[PDB]
């Protein structure tokens, strides 16, 4: 029943507050209308993680969203659940970076950042039950980035005490969307280290590695990416709003996740993932998803596996399920695998169990691969950004809205602490 | 009329809970609203309100219970929740509840302990697993000890099974569990689960089991345990009975027990039973409750209690020639040292349990010195981890320093110099 | 017979005068309109109609008029229901120089016509509070009036306190520090009940949340009855006004007791509980359940009076007082030996419809004077100290007749009174 | 039962006086053409406050209506409501103030002050005893500002105990309408520190800032703006109207609030505010949104709080409400925000709850705050008051009207000894 404000930021953040907003607002009944449509009555008790009340019992979710221009906030607005925002939330920019990242960082997004804390303490006032702001940004954008990078600095500067989820969306290196990605990629990839807790990497070529080689879908959308970036991965969040066996709470699951407090990076799979010519010839069971979820086609996010160390790993489940089985075949690919799995860990999933099923969905095993052995696509991004320091491509650009050259090359000292963090264990 | 609170915390805790706290309310008439002998006082209007230490955390522990069948048997003032969340490890779970949780409680344990009669011990519930099953005994255990005198506390355990084993993660919680049980020391059994799944997979003809069949059985224990003060007395013996008898020291205080009711309806209602056929099958190696082979180890002294139709003749027999036999090797100071204790009511089954009415039930409950293994498998898996700083942070945040575990690694290797000098000879 | 009057002053003596007076009525058999189909407190006509003694004196006149057009028209006569003009405006100075004493000469006019009536009167009850003006001016000028005029009688009073961390006016300490210095000396046994404390047990024992005005006040007009029923039904140890009156104050400058009311249980937790006599007299002094906010564990109790109610038993009543005497988890006097005093009536008390305390057949009213009240006055001498500092609002005040040493004056007396309770806390050889 | 005489002052203030006597004949259930409407006994029993009974009972009210044109006073004649007010009770000059203060205080309108005075007394002889006067007006121009202050200290000599208010309208800099706004309004504060009991500070670029941000509206006209906002806060006196549970009338209001006889200038709001599409989405609980107003997007004057300490704050409320949560929300709203007030005084909230709201809505509250940021106002109107009077601007139709050159000099002083007095307790 513990409050989760789903912070979000860019093209991607108001567009990402569509889909992972579908399937919350399928989970609960949620109308168009907001007045209620479940039926059973524990959907209605732990609703108030997210909603609020009104009169004549409307609920009405407490978000924080950061969006570019007003031409991209709309285009959700009009859609089949854009009617049940509140529109206050919904900041703006006159101008940004068009895929640079610090815009509305200094000087453009310094009225926004002082509005948005006129928001955040006005709708995360009452945070009695709050674990965490899942936050997630768009790293592309300059007021998903520049202002997503100050909801982090003058929030996680005060309080420490959250969980901050990324669906935060870093451009993938192979067909990047933009050329320019890189630099305000390096200053992202650094901005995912000082702070983050549990952490994904989307790389968007792998989701779009997913519906053509999993799913079977010939013309895919972002809007069809979208059940994937974040819908199904926002099955970490259930325990929360569902109970089961052995109940979490994205708190309690964030003191199980991090060894040394930078390393943030996985390798998920929300393992229902087959097509519906191949939904004729699945068992839906706890044993069979999750033991689909391990091969190399099933990755919300980076490497392929063989490719390095496991040290974590991280599980919640869903339904009334057999808890033997569970135990039984995670140690029986655990420890047949020898020579992948690292020998200095015993016990470092967290099996949380979830009742209410993922609606349509029979039984849903649903899996994490935690890491920390990302860097075979870690060091790639890192090489890239010394091309446009050196020869200094925009920075012409860069340094006139109150901007050093002290600043950006913090960000070449301090970026490579990650990379010296993994130092220990090559 | 002998009178005691029990304790079921976490997930493994709360389903022997709806186990246990079913069978007491189906072997006395409790039915949902209290008006239809040794738990509770009743009313002016006179009803079965079950006394209760409970301690849980979460948002959704046990309001499945209050959303259950048994909502209005269970009085809630009594039943512990709070408005914040300690999140899970032994040291997040000590220490940010010890100003929260167990301390105003300690002045709601004044309702539920006084009007009992005799006021005869305390039946805790913990698994090794984590920062609720484990980690949650310690604050309360140590306010038992400085408030209550010399009342017994009997702790029911999972072990962690010796390959496998799932919850946040485990080793650095059971290190201090096991420096918790240190503290206060009654009598501690163990589980392992896999030998109950692999007993569930052939002695019960269930195939693919599941999460529901472990908890009864663990109901069938405390029923079988502290059910003595209870039923009738012939030879009525207590947990003062037990926990005096078992173990002598408080360094070894682990032993292990294998029912009569561990074979199901199905199955074993086929098979005649007697008290020697019943007792065989007792001190046979395949059937026990932790996955140590008994015959590598010392038996210490096997402190019976018994159900069923039995009868003082024949479980002395049983009793002498269990003492005779050696290849249970038993151990050298005595060969003596037992107790006993009576009830008289055969095996037919609660709802929900798949065991069979035959007209009889044995209680094995023995101490032996064959699972240091085990024990030094589990201390093996903590010194391979602890050396290259793996999991410092947010079990060093709230209050578990890098001296402490390394402490708590001396402490449990000096325990081990106990395990091999009660189980060694001397001159 | 035997018999007293009922004083009640502005808004916080009208809105439970009227919410004690219902319990009254409910107890015996009078209808609203006052014929029924307990001669102490009533009092008869030629008719069968029976009107109350009892004054609600106030000076803005819409808190009384609930009075005269709400249920209870005809049941209080209306020559003793008094009203002014214009409100005291939240000043001591106002409501005891400037506009209180025009109401001086009506109401010790009314005081008469009721006590003359009285064959031997026992009490006057007064139901003042320390926050407001006409609450706190009128009344220190009321009880300096009534001793000189009635010579030596018992004069029993409340208080709704001002709480330490809520407070709902600025001007709440001048005017408390004002009004227990002048009382001090005429008033013989007050009652701290703080308004604070009675909102965590509307929390934690009888779960209602947002509790209104008027469930605060039903809380209270419970104890109302239960230290006079006494005096209307017939017990095993009656205990009249006079007869815990001695047994309760030690010095003359101590005169500050509590009070606890021990079952206040919702109806959906009198399911599950017993209520015994030796259960509701561990309920009395746990520090949670009490009716101020002030712990006596660190506090030495001076002395206790217990008055009980119901179905009880003189057996097991002795049975748990040495129950309690004997732990340390509870602590107690060094230098009190006897230390208590115990009431028994018959009659249970009786639920007035709507309310929330369940029906319990068995109830206690406790009653307690603690070394732990000085730090509710340490709290406030520092309070005033702030205010005082720099002079603030002491404009207002001097406009109307009080020199500025009139602060100080009542500062240093009741500077003086924190000794008074370190002296004889402190052990004797 | 406990009167109050309303007096209006100047174009501003005949249309303050014409949306504020259509609130409260709303209220209390009145047609326009005078007789009685509504449907509960509780209305009528206290209409004996701003009202008069007529013949064949009418009500009407008691108001005394000025200005120095008759322009404006026609257009109250024929309005919405208007022909309630006994036609007696106008008055109004033949030549206008020439939006001069000088004019407006010495030569131009002294000479309607023998009649206006005269109608006060009218409708003071037949009360039982009044609370006191209350006066609307702005600081703008010569018959609102000089007659307002004119009227004030006529009245603070013969009837000194009972309390005056006033509801001034104080110019600003970025929506500035005249000239000599910086010449009046600090010419003016200099006679109104000294004899009124309480004033308060509602100007025009606040109401316009809450009007396109908050109720987001898209034309608001002055029908428009200053019913909704500026007459209803006026409907404060709900506890001198209406029984309540912890009822504080206008009197008991002010006691709690200056600690010093000088510093009396407040900050007022309103609750509910929200807009025509937001009332359908928001909870009428008691929260803290606009209940922690210090991020101050709902306040009705300029300055707020971050500058500076409050000093003491009230709070209004009406409603069927629950006096434990308003309670615990002055505990929210204390701590979780800290060094905006006053050290030396720990509880520093006046609170008071009434049972009747205003029509449509379940809940209501109003808020009334006095704070140390106020001094930022009077600086920055002396600011623009030294530099026009140091080359001497527009000084020459002042000196030919009876007014010499010293009266500035000594309301520029006392115009700085309120910033001298205010800037002591601002962190102290
Ligand atoms: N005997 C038994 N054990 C179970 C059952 N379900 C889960 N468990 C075990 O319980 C162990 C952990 O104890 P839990 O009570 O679940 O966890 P907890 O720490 O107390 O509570 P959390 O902090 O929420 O994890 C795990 O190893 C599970 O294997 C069950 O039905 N029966
Ligand atoms: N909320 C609430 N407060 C009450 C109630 N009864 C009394 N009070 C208290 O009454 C105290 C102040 O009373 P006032 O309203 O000022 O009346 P007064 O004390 O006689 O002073 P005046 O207003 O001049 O009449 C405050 O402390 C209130 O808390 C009640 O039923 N509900
Ligand atoms: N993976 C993913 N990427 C998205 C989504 N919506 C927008 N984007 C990405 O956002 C990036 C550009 O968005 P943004 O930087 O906010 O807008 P820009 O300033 O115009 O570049 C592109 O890489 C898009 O692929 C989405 O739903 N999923
Ligand atoms: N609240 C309010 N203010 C107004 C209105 N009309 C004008 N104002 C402002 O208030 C002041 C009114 O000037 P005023 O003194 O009435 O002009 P004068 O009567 O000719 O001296 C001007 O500064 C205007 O900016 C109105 O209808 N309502
Ligand atoms: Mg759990
Ligand atoms: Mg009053």
């Amino acid at each position: 029943m513990r409050e989760i404000v789903h912070l979000q930021a860019g093209q991607c953040g108001n567009q990402i507050g569509a889909k992972f907003w579908e399937v919350i607002s399928d989970e609960h009944g949620i109308d168009p209308t907001g007045t209620y449509h479940g039926d059973s009555d524990l959907q209605l008790e732990r609703i108030n993680v997210y909603y609020n009340e009104a009169t004549g019992g409307k609920y009405v979710p407490r978000a924080v969203l950061v969006d570019l221009e007003p031409g991209t906030m709309d285009s959700v607005r009009s859609g089949p659940f854009g009617q049940i925002f509140r529109p206050d939330n919904f900041v703006f920019g006159q101008s940004g970076a068009g895929n640079n990242w610090a815009k509305g960082h200094y000087t453009e997004g310094a009225e926004l950042v002082d509005s948005v804390l006129d928001v955040v303490r006005k709708e995360a006032e009452s945070c009695d039950c709050l674990q965490g702001f899942q936050l997630t940004h768009s790293l592309g954008g300059g007021t998903g980035s520049g202002m997503g990078t100050l909801l982090i600095s003058k929030i996680r500067e005060e309080y420490p005490d959250r969980i901050m989820n990324t669906f935060s969306v870093v451009p993938s290196p192979k067909v990047s969307d933009t050329v320019v990605e890189p630099y305000n990629a390096t200053l992202s990839v650094h901005q995912l280290v000082e702070n983050t807790d549990e952490t994904y990497c989307i790389d968007n070529e792998a989701l779009y590695d997913i519906c053509f080689r999993t799913l079977k879908l010939t013309t895919p959308t972002y809007g069809d990416l979208n059940h994937l970036v974040s819908a199904t991965m926002s099955g970490v969040t259930t325990c929360l709003r569902f109970p089961g066996q052995l109940n979490a709470d994205l708190r309690k699951l964030a003191v199980n996740m991090v060894p040394f407090p930078r390393l943030h990076f996985f390798m998920p799979g929300f393992a229902p993932l087959t097509s519906r010519g191949s939904q004729q010839y699945r068992a839906l069971t706890v044993p069979e998803l999750t033991q689909q979820m391990f091969d190399a086609k099933n990755m919300m996010a980076a490497c392929d596996p063989r490719h390095g160390r496991y040290l974590t790993v991280a599980a919640v489940f869903r339904g009334r399920m057999s808890m033997k089985e569970v135990d039984e075949q995670m140690l029986n690919v655990q420890n047949k695998n020898s020579s992948y799995f690292v020998e200095w860990i015993p016990n470092n999933v967290k099996t949380a169990v979830c009742d209410i099923p993922p609606r349509g969905l029979k039984m849903s095993a649903t899996f994490i691969g935690n890491s920390t052995a990302i860097q075979e696509l870690f060091k790639r991004i890192s090489e890239q950004f010394t091309a446009m320091f050196r020869r200094k491509a925009f920075l012409h650009w860069y340094t006139g809205e109150g901007m050093d050259e002290m600043e950006f090359t913090e960000a070449e000292s301090n970026m490579n602490d990650l990379v010296s963090e993994y130092q220990q264990y090559q | 009329m002998r009178e005691c609170i029990s304790v079921h915390v976490g997930q493994a805790g709360v389903q022997i809970g709806n186990a246990c706290w079913e069978l007491y309310c189906l072997e006395h008439g409790i039915q949902p609203d209290g008006q239809m002998n040794t738990f509770f006082s009743e009313t002016g209007a006179g009803k079965h309100v079950p006394r209760a230490v409970f301690v849980d955390l979460e948002p959704t522990v046990i309001d499945e219970v209050r959303t259950g069948t048994y909502r209005q048997l269970f009085h809630p003032e009594q039943l512990i929740t709070g408005k914040e969340d300690a999140a899970n490890n032994y040291a997040r779970g000590h220490y940010t509840i010890g100003k929260e949780l167990i301390d105003l409680v300690l002045d709601r344990i004044r309702k539920l302990a006084d009007q009992c009669t005799g006021l005869q011990g305390f039946l805790i519930f913990h698994s090794f697993g984590g920062g609720t099953g484990s980690g949650f005994t310690s604050l309360l255990m140590e306010r038992l000890s400085v408030d209550y005198g010399k009342k017994s506390k009997l702790e029911f355990s999972i072990y962690p099974a010796p390959q496998v084993s799932t919850a946040v993660v485990e080793p650095y919680n059971s290190i201090l569990t096991t420096h918790t049980t240190l503290e206060h020391s009654d009598c501690a059994f163990m589980v392992d689960n896999e030998a109950i799944y692999d007993i569930c997979r052939r002695n019960l003809d269930i195939e693919r089991p599941t999460y529901t069949n472990l908890n009864r059985l663990i109901g069938q224990i405390v029923s079988s345990i502290t059910a003595s003060l209870r039923f009738d007395g012939a030879l009525n013996v207590d947990l003062t009975e037990f926990q005096t008898n078992l173990v002598p020291y408080p360094r070894i205080h682990f032993p292990l027990a294998t029912y009569a009711p561990v074979i199901s309806a199905e199955k074993a209602y086929h098979e005649q039973l007697s008290v020697a056929e019943i007792t065989n099958a007792c001190f046979e190696p395949a059937n026990q409750m932790v996955k140590c082979d008994p015959r590598h180890g010392k038996y210490m002294a096997c402190c019976l209690l018994y159900r069923g139709d039995v009868v003082p003749k024949d479980v002395n027999a049983a009793i002498a020639t269990i003492k005779t036999k050696r290849t249970i090797q038993f151990v050298d100071w005595c060969p003596t040292g037992f107790k006993v204790g009576i009830n008289y009511q055969p095996p037919t089954v609660v709802p929900g349990g798949d065991l069979a009415k035959v007209q009889r039930a044995v209680c094995m409950l023995s101490n032996t010195t064959a699972i240091a293994e085990a024990w030094a498998r589990l201390d093996h898996k903590f010194d391979l981890m602890y050396a290259k700083r793996a999991f410092v942070h947010w079990y060093v945040g709230e209050g578990m320093e890098e001296g402490e575990f390394s402490e708590a690694r001396e402490d449990m290797a000096a325990l081990e110099k106990d395990y091999e000098e009660v189980g060694m000879d001397s001159v």
